[PDB]
RNA sequence: GAGAAAGAGAGUGGCGCGGACGCUACGCCGCGACGAGUAGGAGGGCCGCUGCGGUGAGCCUUGAAGCCUAGGGCGCGGGCCC
RNA sequence: CCACGCGUCCCCCGCGAGCGCACGGGGUCGGCGGCGAUGUCGGCUACCCACCCGACCCGUCUUGAAACACGGACCAAGGAGU
């Protein structure tokens, strides 16, 4: 016959794809949400600043939650204690980078590795940035760049991680699922820095590269990706 | 006015120098047939710089374009005219050789039978 | 409604509404 | 696939991302606007200079 | 069967020829003339063949029968085709296609029949 | 049927429309625009009639074709493609041609053409060079204007006009468009002040001077 | 009837101090000492204009004995003006301190 | 190819005769990451030599083996074909 | 403003049609110009020569060899895990 069994068809493919419309809606209204949320978590730590300087007392900011270690060292003749903190950091080769949630068991990490990572506090721009041009994605162990919102959907849905800009809210507000997030994607490979290093071996402090660089990190990332 | 393959893409070859073995230059006793050299001082076999190159995977010619004569085909070596009726249909890909043995008696029902199959033979006037 | 089990009946009635 | 830029090209920054539309969309809005306020202020204060 | 005598012959058969970085297969009735499963024709219960006439102008289309496997004076049938180059190609579609006769050859007959007529026809 | 808008938002950026998606709704008005739900050909013969088949099969079959291409999007032909101007050529303005038969001589500009070439004379009575086109890339555009606004050239005269044929000898239509173009252009050049003795000389690079450093 | 190219010295290879990279030529262009004038040049046709004995065929006139080796300049190096080009086959090490003819025809004025 | 465990499932009641390539499955194709190496281990050689059983209705006095070559070439290479 | 209809109960205050443009799953032109029969075109390679950069002679035992460590004038054939 075939006239049923073709419009069933039609039926069925038209389903699907309202379907795809009503996830594009749902996932621009979070888009928009999101933006709404990070308007806000700027501004408030803005508004508590000044509410405290109109008193005459000080405001100390909450410690970052989410820092980006960069690897600034090769591979060769590296302490094995440095070594395997550093394969657990997923910087393996030169000029990798990778974010990395804080707390006392990870400075405690990043302080055996000072001599060869760089890291800081990146901003808001520096985590868009990163995932939208360097960030791919460990997909059935496997390297996919990151080119449409099934591949982030299909690993990360069962976290309610399902367009791009939820990965970059689960990055940068550090989420729940920050562990799974974060593994999901692959280790950033950065280039070589442009403009170029201050000194490799020695601290930030010390007028180097290596260690903590809070604040400047973003100065780092703008010119090595 | 040749029979022109299908396709002919830019052969491109990454070296074009033959491998020289080691001192070739140096003796007569010594062939210039490239042979892996298995010396512990060796300047060649440690990969010194501005020494004569080694030859790796990695100076493979591609797939598509490996084998290929410079017209585009790919030889195959023919003994009688038996064998050209299995070029008839592998035609805009692959052309004939005629070995060096074949009879100049026999090299010209070759040449027709390939001339009837429009068969390019890199070697049609081998004896005229 | 986006997704697929539950919001079947919204998608399909959002669909009658987008006539 | 090749991985196309999403910061420099637009429509692989819109697939995945369908609200940088009308955030951009706003922010030319209010870059021009902005623009033509300090743009009339200029003038205004030009005029106030003459007079 | 077909698959064993396949395995058997993939490698041992006396109509291959090796050489060049080029396998081939010599058999009579082969179409492409390369070594390869579908387009073998000693193996198959059907088999499509097309050679060239016993006279310089026309193509014979050999037919496998289905009856005698085992009898090779009376498994093959020959017809000759000397006409036109359109119905030459025509008839044999109508013999492949529609008698269902074998049909993953019915396009390498066609491109053998094509470039025997242009063989038969006279040269620049 | 019906007369066909032209676009409701105007273009903002390119790729960008000035009004969202809902003020187009409500321009556009979909809101009260609701709706809801060869090959044989007969023929007589001089037996019976015959069913000709048009576009009937193919004779013969190359021993092996390629395959189909991979769909692109973006990559119109030649003749499809948007064309650009400098910013310092204008119709009007004087040109240093660089590298043609007609080398480094100065020449008025007349019109971007259909191909995307320029449109040129310094009129031959001068600087003896015709009607040409040239190309935007190969020449030196100095600062040094006419006025031209009050002057027609002809519709005839394009790109497939200037096109080659295949000795060349002139033809009587090319004398007649060039003498009726420069009765307009070179009165215009001899208001100019010592502006017909400008054109008739040769851009030339002499000792001590340099293109980066002197300004035109 | 005049001059229309630049003046150009091959002054060498692209080089690191134990290395030379023969596909790109170092050109010193007269007149231009800084970077900051080197912008006009950039992407420039340039050649290597040379004599030989047998003739070769010139497009536009009959045969001459006058070759060439045609290339663009393709960025600045170093704070003295000194810049970058690449020919099409690379530059013989006889032109080492000769005059390569800087074009001006891909214009970008 | 589709973010969501599963049926493009069956049943009962209210003209024009057309459609490329493929698949030596030990074959063909698609993604990802990787490539240092002596002593040593292993794999693949449509690398090479000599003889033997099969086979190419193989080649050859209309000139085989060998040898020479500023000739045309292929292969990363061993080597090989004109 | 990614908000659009009507009808039904109650809390609170599943198939619309067409065309078209494209920052959209990797380049195309539905764009061109010149020179070619005894003086010219192509041939990356293989012959000679020129220049810049690089560049110590192999095997070997050795912690370490270009070594003022030993073997080696040159060539052909035989020549060592059976
Ligand atoms: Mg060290
Ligand atoms: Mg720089
Ligand atoms: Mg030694
Ligand atoms: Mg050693
Ligand atoms: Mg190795
Ligand atoms: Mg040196
Ligand atoms: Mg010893
Ligand atoms: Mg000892
Ligand atoms: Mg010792
Ligand atoms: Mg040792
Ligand atoms: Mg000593
Ligand atoms: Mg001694
Ligand atoms: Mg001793
Ligand atoms: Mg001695």
């Amino acid at each position: 016959n075939f006239a049923e069994l073709k419009i069933k068809r039609l039926r069925k493919k038209f389903a699907q794809k309202m379907l795809r419309k009503a996830r594009r809606k749902l996932i621009y209204e979070k888009a928009k949400h999101y933006h709404k949320e990070y308007r806000q978590m700027y501004r408030t730590e803005i508004r508590m600043a000044r509410m405290a300087r109109k008193a005459g007392n000080f405001y100390v900011p909450a410690e970052p939650k989410l820092a980006f270690v960069i690897r600034i060292r090769g591979i060769n003749g590296v302490s094995p204690k440095v070594r395997k903190v550093l394969q657990l950091l997923r910087l393996r080769q030169i000029f990798n980078g990778t974010f990395v949630k804080l707390n006392k068991a990870s400075i405690n990490m990043l302080r055996i590795v000072e001599p060869y990572i760089a890291w800081g506090y990146p901003n808001l721009k520096s985590v868009n940035e990163l995932i939208y041009k360097r960030g791919y994605g460990k997909i059935n162990k496997k390297r996919i760049a990151l080119t449409d919102n099934t591949l982030i959907a299909r690993s990360l849905g069962k976290y309610n991680i399902i367009c791009m800009e939820d990965l970059i809210h689960e990055i940068y507000t550090v989420g729940k699922h920050f562990k799974e997030a974060n593994n999901f994607l692959w280790p950033f490979k950065l280039s070589s820095p442009r403009g170029g290093m201050k000194k490799k071996t020695t601290h930030f402090v010390e007028g180097g590269d290596a260690g903590n660089r809070e604040d400047q990190i973003n100065r780092l990332i703008r010119r090595m990706n | 006015a040749a029979l022109r393959p299908l396709v002919k893409p830019k052969i491109v070859k990454k070296r074009t120098k033959k491998f020289i073995r080691h001192q070739s230059d140096r003796y007569v006793k010594i062939k210039r047939n490239w042979r892996k050299p298995r010396g512990i001082d060796n300047r060649v076999r440690r990969r010194f710089k501005g020494q004569i190159l080694m030859p790796n995977i990695g100076y493979g010619s591609n797939k598509k374009t490996k084998h290929m004569l410079p017209s585009g085909f790919r030889k195959f070596l023919v003994h009688n005219v038996k064998e050209l009726e299995v070029l008839l249909m592998c035609n805009k890909s692959y052309c004939a050789e005629i070995a060096h043995n074949v009879s100049s008696k026999n090299r010209k029902a070759i040449v027709e039978r390939a001339a009837q199959l429009a068969i390019r033979v890199t070697n049609p006037n081998a004896r005229l | 409604i986006a997704h697929p089990k539950l919001g079947r009946r919204a998608r399909a009635r959002i669909a009658r509404g987008l006539r | 696939v090749l991985k196309k830029n999403p910061l420099k090209n637009l429509r692989i920054m819109l697939k995945l991302n369908p609200y940088a539309k009308t955030m951009r969309r706003n922010t030319i809005l209010r870059q021009a606007r902005n623009h033509k306020l300090r743009v009339e202020r200029a003038a205004a204060a030009l005029a106030a200079k003459s007079d | 069967s077909a698959h064993l005598q396949w395995m058997v012959v993939r490698n041992c058969s006396s109509f291959l020829i090796k050489r060049n970085k080029q396998t081939y297969s010599t058999e009579p009735n082969n179409l492409k003339a390369r070594n390869s499963f579908r387009y073998n024709g000693l193996i198959h219960r059907k088999t499509v063949g097309v050679e060239p006439a016993a006279d310089g102008k026309g193509v014979v289309v050999v037919m496998k029968r289905r009856s005698g496997q085992r009898k090779p004076a009376t498994s093959y049938v020959r017809t000759t085709i000397n006409k036109n180059a359109r119905a030459t190609l025509s008839s044999i579609r109508h013999m492949i296609r529609k008698n269902k006769y074998h049909p993953d050859l019915r396009m390498a007959a066609i491109r053998r029949a094509s470039a025997i007529l242009r063989s038969q026809k006279p040269v620049m | 049927k019906g007369k066909p808008h032209c676009s409701r938002n105007p273009v903002l950026v390119r790729g960008i429309g000035r009004y969202s998606r809902s003020a187009m709704y409500s321009r556009k008005a979909l809101y009260k625009r609701k709706y809801a739900a060869l090959a044989t050909v007969t023929k007589p013969v001089g037996g019976g009639t015959r069913v000709v088949k048009l576009r009937k099969m193919p004779r013969y079959y190359p021993t092996e074709d390629v395959p189909r291409k991979l769909l692109s999007h973006g990559k119109k032909p030649f003749s499809q493609h948007v064309r650009k101007l400098r910013a310092s050529i204008t119709p009007g303005t004087i040109l240093i041609i660089l590298t043609g038969r007609h080398r480094g001589k100065r020449v008025v500009f007349l019109k971007q053409l259909s191909s995307g070439l320029l449109l040129v004379t310094g009129p031959l009575s001068l600087n003896r060079v015709p009607l040409r086109r040239t190309h935007q890339k190969f020449v030196i555009a100095t600062s040094t204007k006419i006025d031209i606004s009050g002057v027609k050239i002809p519709k005839h005269l394009t790109d497939a006009y200037f096109k080659k044929k295949k000795k060349y000898e002139i033809t009587e239509q090319r004398k007649v468009d060039q003498k009726a173009v420069d009765s307009q252009i070179l009165p215009k050049i001899k208001a100019v002040p010592q502006l017909q003795g400008y054109l008739r000389s040769v851009f030339a690079l002499t000792n001590g001077v340099y293109p980066h450093k002197l300004v035109f | 009837s005049g001059r229309l190219w630049c003046k150009a010295i091959f002054a060498g290879y692209k080089r690191g101090l134990r290395n030379q990279r023969e596909h790109t030529a170092l050109l010193k262009i007269e007149g231009v000492y800084a970077r900051d004038e080197t912008e006009f040049y950039l992407g420039k046709r340039c050649a290597y204009v040379y004599k030989a004995k047998n003739n070769t065929v010139t497009p536009g006139g009959k045969p001459n004995k006058t070759r060439v080796i045609w290339g663009k300049v393709t960025r600045a190096h170093g704070n003295s003006g000194m810049v970058r080009a690449k020919f099409r086959s690379n530059l013989p090490a006889k032109a080492i301190g000769h005059r390569i003819r800087v074009m001006l025809y891909p214009s970008r004025i």
